[PDB]
């Protein structure tokens, strides 16, 4: 029917800290890593398919920041405002005994694009083996992004995705067992 | 003065 | 505690049966509040507040600017869509179902396919059960795939086959899953 594709970049203060992305009906195609000045396809078969030009999207993040600095100055030096996120955790599919499955943090209506998020085992933060998508962009222009734990599901073990945003008043826990 | 961007391009690959 | 500063630049494009009509949105947006845009129905930059007017008035005095703006509908968003088609538009996932009691109430759940556009269908003993049906609706994972769960309530006899069907332009025949306890 209707299909959207949209270039969404940002540039945020003071963290110094841009985005570029092309985002299909929701899911992102690719992102543009500042850092290592790379595009990273969101799937990476979609690196055989098609190319793109780095160097353009930073190009367009130091157009943006430029244009960030001159609308802060220009609103009077109005800082946004703190929108907490929505927090949901689900997992890929219905869970069976030592079979592998993901666990899927999906954080939801928030800006600015900033977020801390930690997953905890029985208690315990899990450093290795996760993985995580960009900011995604929303048409309220707030944002949302996932984090994913890959695991063997135990009715004995339990877990938390810990969400930190300076929208909350502490850290959001969004519990999950078996 | 406000900078206007680029929209940007993807290019097909052979295969 | 440090008081944050955001600007957000979006093309969208919007395509209408395949690339038969094209829009396209450039959208400024600076904190939360979108300030300026570019319509191509509209054909030049228009302010949304007042923060955006000196922007379309400056970018307006751009005639160059502006003449690439109306050709990239054609130059720019027909182009990327013929560009990621085949992977994108064209992208076919064939969903996983499952069908169990949950923890008197059947679950199926219908899970990593794509495109989003789907059919769940309940029966019992080969006939097509329209009342008491729950769904959780469409859930976007992130990686491509959707998620969704469909609910029956029932009253389940000794004999009786519940099967969930479903329909998705991955499965040439619509998928179907049996249950009976």
């Amino acid at each position: 029917e209707e299909h959207v594709i949209i270039q969404a970049e940002f540039y945020l203060n003071p963290d110094q800290s841009g985005e570029f992305m092309f985002d299909f009906d929701g899911d992102e195609i690719f992102h543009v890593d500042m850092a290592k000045k790379e595009t990273v396809w969101r799937l990476e078969e979609f690196g055989r398919f098609a190319s793109f030009e780095a160097q353009g999207a930073l190009a367009n993040i130091a157009v943006d920041k430029a244009n960030l600095e001159i609308m802060t100055k220009r609103s009077n030096y109005t800082p946004i405002t703190n929108v907490p996120p929505e927090v949901t955790v689900l997992t890929n599919s219905p869970v069976e005994l030592r079979e592998p499955n993901v666990l899927i943090c999906f954080i939801d209506k928030f800006t600015p694009p900033v977020v801390n998020v930690t997953w905890l085992r029985n208690g315990k933060p899990v450093t290795t083996g996760v993985s995580e998508t960009v900011f995604l962009p929303r048409e309220d222009h707030l944002f949302r992004k996932f984090h994913y734990l890959p695991f063997l599901p135990s009715t004995e073990d339990v877990y938390d995705c810990r969400v930190e945003h300076w929208g909350l008043d502490e850290p959001l826990l969004k519990h999950w067992e078996f | 003065k406000m900078r206007m961007a680029t929209p940007l391009l993807m290019q097909a690959l052979p295969m | 505690t440090r008081p944050r500063f955001l600007w957000q630049l979006k093309f969208e494009c919007h395509f209408f049966n395949g690339t038969e009509r094209v829009r396209l949105l450039e959208r400024c947006i600076y904190n939360q509040e979108e300030s300026v845009r570019f319509d191509s129905d509209v054909g030049e930059y228009r302010a949304v507040t007042e923060l955006g007017r000196p922007d379309a008035e400056y970018w307006n005095s751009q005639k160059d600017l502006l003449e690439q703006r109306r050709a990239a509908v054609d130059t720019y968003c027909r182009h990327n869509y013929g560009v990621g088609e085949s992977f994108t538009v064209q992208r076919r996932v064939e969903p996983k179902v499952t069908v169990y009691p949950s923890k008197n109430l059947l679950v199926c759940s219908v899970s990593g396919f794509y495109p989003g556009s789907i059919e769940v269908r309940w029966f019992r003993n080969g006939q097509e059960e329209k009342a008491g049906v729950v769904s959780t609706g469409l859930i976007q994972n992130g990686d491509w795939t959707f998620q969704t769960l469909v609910m029956l309530e029932t009253v389940p006899r000794s004999g009786e086959v519940y099967t969930c069907q479903v329909e998705h332009p991955s499965v040439t025949s619509p998928l179907t899953v049996e249950w009976r306890a």
